[PDB]
């Protein structure tokens, strides 16, 4: 909504541990 | 040439004393040999151990070649030609030697020299490697062949840069003459050369496609390995690029990749489970499997189990068939929705109760990759399977408790959307003390998993945030620094989930300390900054006033770094080949941070601005090639904006002409940013504004008119051309008629709050400046002031003289017509506040 976007939350998922 | 016996025996000598079990021979052969490299003569004498003295053992020929070979990759511009030319004479005369070790050595001496300089200055590498293969003896077409595949391997654009006179116009239709060829390694490398020139459709291959792809089937019956493994991913790089030229083979096809990708070479199997992922891509995959189909779901299922080996070693990651056959199965999912679902749940059944560890281990794994294609087809076996599964979080086998943790995660929000009580509880509760697991995988699949939860949960997470909090602090004294980083990260997200309920005397002392305390370890050339500083963004955020007494270092060294980084590639852009162009995602976090710090601590933020070059920082990020660092900085500068404007100010007239280059729809983000900006230092500028109009406006009309453009951008362009309005009506009413729809369309549907109030104020503005702007799309504002569920007092009476003043310009006639085509809601409302 109405405001700036980051890509912090994307980062994090980047980040985050997946089996493949 | 000129080689002497003294010469000689004392290269030899060296060469020798290299091949010494003694430690300190070794020491000292190191810096004589040092200081040999850097005479251009003394490379003469190693390519001569090489390929002239017969007299010389193999491993002391050989470390003479690789030495050299070390010489070529840091000392090559340095080479003068005439030994030069005496190297890339004497391999290519002994590219066949008869010992493999030779043969290696003279082809890495090739290869490399070709890449670190001959780039096109050796003009006749390829031509007299192409003829040679036509030679005669087997270990020089050989030879040649490797060559030439390692070429091809990092040289590939070959053919798409022509920095030679276009090359493999000579070289593709070449290889396939030896697809034909009698041994199984020469046919590997004439595959493998091709195939590297496949995905970038080489105008080569392209008109020579029909001559490929024969050649590739008449392999098909081939049971040499290493055949098998490079035309099977011929056929995957070809079913993406030209898929027309496949179609009437596809059944054939079909039949040989599935045969494959059972075979028992894990090698082949791999490459040829590449195959199904890259054909659910593909709008014709449906219509290719269904003779197919039956056989290859189960297939994908059984080589989802963990190999042999690794079950070994993780007892005690990358690409693999197990990957594969998961991640394909994930996109056949999406791709099939619920008709996958009766093929997959028999085997599901006997997967995930099954008494092997391994096996039930699978059997979850394809639980989690089905999620999110099936999800509504799983819906009814949920209440069952997620109790199943969080029993299944306390097992004894660590690999299980790790895979339940992503599996359960991949259910998130169906768990969310029940009674908190029945899933998200237990749930919860389980994966907390999973976070705490003994084993270090499990920890991280926890972690992750729970972030993941939190990002779904959002409030519902409030009422557990003491408990919550307990368990996620206790192991910051418990991970290793791998996991810190993990957590971080769902510190981060909780902070963005749970907003300023995190914002409690006991929550920051528990929290804040060890934040510090890792901050003060990491050095600013470290990447775990990254995940630490994200982290930081979000509490700080959340944190507001609670953050005041961590502020001051923090402040400083994100624009330290900020600084460092913008001197690092100005150095860089100066001398490249002396200095390392810098990680720019330092800078990218470090503004995010300051912003998230803008944001939280608002006007308190102004005494560290006041004392602070950010903004003439700011003004090179915000001309920097990359689209996050330009991101970043129209974010912050909408952030100090808001929170102190006195030391901007000065900075708009600048500003402004780049925020107005920036407003580029194909950069989302970007553009959204410079958007959301330059609303807001329009409320700050007031009517001083009007000079910065024109160099904004027609850009912002033009994206709010734009199709298929994110639900976000269009709610930041319609507020600030909203915002512009307000404080400069004349120079943005005329442009009413053109933008009053969609604006209408995109504000209707957003939340009651300052930003849409502050908008508003201006469409009234300007409706009073040009009224005639709005009669022809009323229904629209109609519905636009029938959003506001409590506004201001006087937005309102705006809104009522308006809709008064335009009921009262076409009469009690027109206006019941008009109105007749008010939904209930609507009709009903304006009269609630507005009495029309």
């Amino acid at each position: 909504g109405p405001g700036k976007m980051d890509s912090r939350g994307e980062h994090r998922q980047d980040r985050r541990e997946r089996p493949y | 040439w000129k080689p002497d016996e003294q010469g000689l025996q004392q290269i030899l000598q060296l060469l020798k004393e290299s091949q010494s079990p003694d430690t300190t021979i070794q020491r000292t052969v190191q810096q004589k040999l040092e200081q040999l490299n850097q005479y251009p003569d003394f490379n003469n004498y190693l390519i001569f151990v090489l390929t002239k003295l017969k007299s010389e053992d193999e491993p002391t020929r050989s470390l003479s070649g690789l030495i050299l070979k070390n010489n070529v990759k840091a000392h090559f511009q340095n080479f003068p030609n005439g030994v030069t030319d005496f190297i890339k004479s004497e391999c290519l005369n002994n590219i066949g030697d008869s010992s493999p070790l030779i043969r290696a050595t003279v082809g890495i001496l090739i290869t490399t020299i070709a890449s670190k300089g001959e780039l096109q200055n050796w003009p006749d590498l390829l031509p007299k490697l192409c003829s040679l293969l036509d030679s005669e003896d087997y270990n020089t077409c050989e030879g040649a062949f490797g060559a030439l595949q390692k070429i091809c391997e990092d040289s590939a654009e070959i053919l798409d840069s022509d920095v030679l006179d276009r090359p493999l116009n000579i070289m593709i239709p070449k290889f396939l003459q030896f697809f034909k060829h009698s041994s199984p390694k020469i046919r590997s490398h004439a595959v493998a050369c091709v195939n590297q020139f496949i995905i970038s459709r080489t105008q080569a291959l392209m008109l020579h496609i029909d001559s490929f792809i024969e050649n590739l089937f008449a392999l098909a019956g081939d049971e040499e390995p290493e055949v098998r493994k490079n035309v099977c991913r011929a056929l995957v790089m070809l079913l993406e690029v030209r898929m027309d030229r496949l179609l009437p083979h596809m059944h054939n096809i079909v039949e040989y990749m599935l045969q494959r990708t059972q075979d028992q070479d894990e090698n082949v199997a791999l490459e040829a489970c590449e195959f199904w992922l890259t054909l659910a891509e593909q709008p014709i995959c449906k219509d290719v499997l269904v003779r197919h189909l039956p056989k290859l779901i189960p297939v994908l299922v059984n080589g989802m189990k963990y190999s042999d080996i690794d079950i070994i070693l993780l007892k005690g990651s990358d690409w693999n068939l197990r990957k594969c056959s998961a991640a394909a199965l994930d996109v056949l999912a999406n791709v099939y929705r619920d008709e996958l679902l009766p093929h997959i749940l028999p085997l599901l059944k006997e997967l995930l109760f099954h008494h092997e560890w391994v096996v039930k281990e699978s059997g979850i794994l394809v639980l989690g990759a089905i999620a999110e294609g099936c999800m509504q087809g799983m819906i009814p076996y949920l209440p069952e399977l997620i109790p199943h599964l969080i029993q299944c979080l306390s097992d004894k086998k660590a690999l299980v408790r790790s895979i339940t943790c992503w599996t359960l995660s991949r259910y998130a929000h169906w768990v969310v959307s029940q009674p908190p009580d029945t899933y998200l509880k237990p749930l919860m509760t389980e994966l907390l003390k999973r976070i705490l697991d003994s084993n270090k995988r499990v920890q991280e699949a926890a972690c992750s998993a729970f972030a993941t939860l939190e990002e779904e949960a959002c409030t519902e997470l409030v009422p557990y945030l003491a408990y919550i909090l307990d368990t996620l602090v206790f192991a910051f004294s418990k991970y290793q620094h791998k996991n810190l980083l993990i957590l971080y990260d769902a510190i981060g997200t909780l902070a963005d989930s749970v907003g300023h309920h995190l914002n409690k005397p006991e929550y920051i002392q528990m929290l804040m300390p060890p934040l510090i305390q890792k901050w003060n370890m990491l050095k600013d050339e470290d990447k775990d900054l990254f995940p630490l500083l994200e982290c930081l963004s979000s509490v700080a955020t959340a944190l507001q006033s609670g953050f005041l007494p961590y502020c001051e270092p923090v402040y400083q060294r994100c624009v330290n770094l900020v600084q460092k980084t913008l001197a690092q590639a100005m150095l860089n852009n100066a001398q490249p080949d002396q200095y390392e162009a810098p990680d720019k995602d330092f800078m990218i976090v470090a503004l995010d941070l300051l912003s998230g710090l803008a944001e939280g601590l608002g006007g308190n933020i102004e005494q560290l601005v006041a004392r602070s070059n950010i903004l003439t920082l700011m003004y090179q990020c915000m001309q920097d090639k990359m689209p996050e660092v330009r991101q970043s900085s129209f974010a912050l500068l909408g952030d100090l904006t808001k929170a102190c404007f006195q030391h901007v100010k000065p900075c708009i007239a600048d500003f402004m002409p780049i925020l107005g280059t920036n407003l580029n729809p194909e950069f989302i983000s970007v553009c959204n940013n410079a958007t959301w900006a330059i609303g807001e230092i329009s409320i700050q500028m007031g009517i001083e504004m009007q000079p910065y109009i024109p160099m904004v406006l027609h850009q912002l009309v033009e994206i709010i008119n734009r199709p298929n453009t994110p639900k976000t951008l269009l709610e930041n362009t319609a507020i600030t051309i909203g915002r512009l309005g307000y404080v400069c009506p004349q120079e943005v009413a005329p442009m009413l008629q053109q933008f009053i729809r969609p604006w209408c369309t995109s504000l209707r549907n957003i939340r009651d709050n300052e930003e849409k109030d502050s908008a508003f104020r201006g469409i009234c503005t300007m409706i009073s400046v040009n009224p005639s702007g709005v009669i022809q799309d009323f229904i629209f504002f109609c519905d636009a002031v029938a959003s506001w569920i409590n506004p201001k007092d006087d937005l309102r009476d705006m809104f009522c003289k308006i809709l008064h003043g335009f009921k009262n310009q076409v009469g009690d006639e027109n206006w019941r017509r008009f109105s007749d085509q008010f939904p209930l809601p609507l009709k009903e409302r304006l009269a609630a506040f507005y009495g029309v």
